[PDB]
């Protein structure tokens, strides 16, 4: 984890919009740092910007086509409505390979997200009774 | 009680009674690495952000505003 | 999490204003 990545992650964590944009611009032309990097606990830039609900940072990081991965599940578990709206209209995992967006949304009684998901059309598989 | 009946030692009531490892350490170490990573991510990073608030948090949040105000006032003068 | 949210709001506000006056 280079220092040029520690500076970038710190800028994302505080909320310095101009600095994060400058780092992203200097990355696409010099290819120095890897935007898909992990900090010691394992977070990426997307997770850091979602954990603080920084909608401007989240929108910016989508305009540079970062890796999304299980970023929708994290927003659903954190119950961030704006982040879910953004992520919808666009290897180590923390979730079991059987958890889908609608299931994980239904575990949390959040009416807004559940309605937002079922408006797009989903389906939960009924298990055969015994 | 159950484990006492998993082996072929007694297997018979009293009336009628008278590398192979080094390869596996690879899989075991891979499994431990995944388990430790999951535990760190789940317990000591994702359940520390669910504690309560005290007076130190309030003083922190007040001092942030104080320093911001001082800096801006000095910047406009 | 609420405390970190409320601290980050102030941080981003400060950065934006400082950059706006310079």
């Amino acid at each position: 984890l280079s220092t040029q990545e520690k500076s970038y992650l710190s800028a994302v964590e505080k909320g310095d919009y101009a600095s994060v944009k400058l780092a992203l611009e200097e990355a696409e032309i010099y290819f120095k740092i890897n935007i898909n990097c992990i900090d010691p606990l394992g977070r990426t830039a997307l997770l850091i910007a979602i954990e603080n609900e920084n909608l401007e940072i989240i929108e910016l990081l989508l305009s540079f086509n970062v890796y999304v991965g299980d970023a929708l599940l994290h927003a659903i578990r954190k119950e961030v409505v704006g982040a879910v709206e953004l992520l919808l209209n666009h290897q180590f995992s923390d979730f079991t390979p059987d958890i889908t967006p609608i299931i994980l949304a239904a575990h949390t009684n959040n009416y807004e997200i559940i309605k937002m998901l079922v408006q797009k059309g989903v389906s939960v598989p009924q298990p055969h009774e015994v | 009680l159950w484990m006492s009946y998993f082996e072929e030692g007694g297997t018979l009531p009293p009336p009628f009674n008278i590398a192979e490892n080094v390869r596996l350490n690879h899989q075991y170490q891979e499994v431990l690495r995944n388990l430790v990573k999951r535990y760190v991510a789940a317990m000591i990073r994702d359940a520390k952000t669910e504690e309560g608030l005290t007076e130190e948090n309030f003083k922190e949040l007040k001092q942030d505003i104080s320093s911001f105000r001082y800096e801006v006032i000095g910047m406009m003068k």
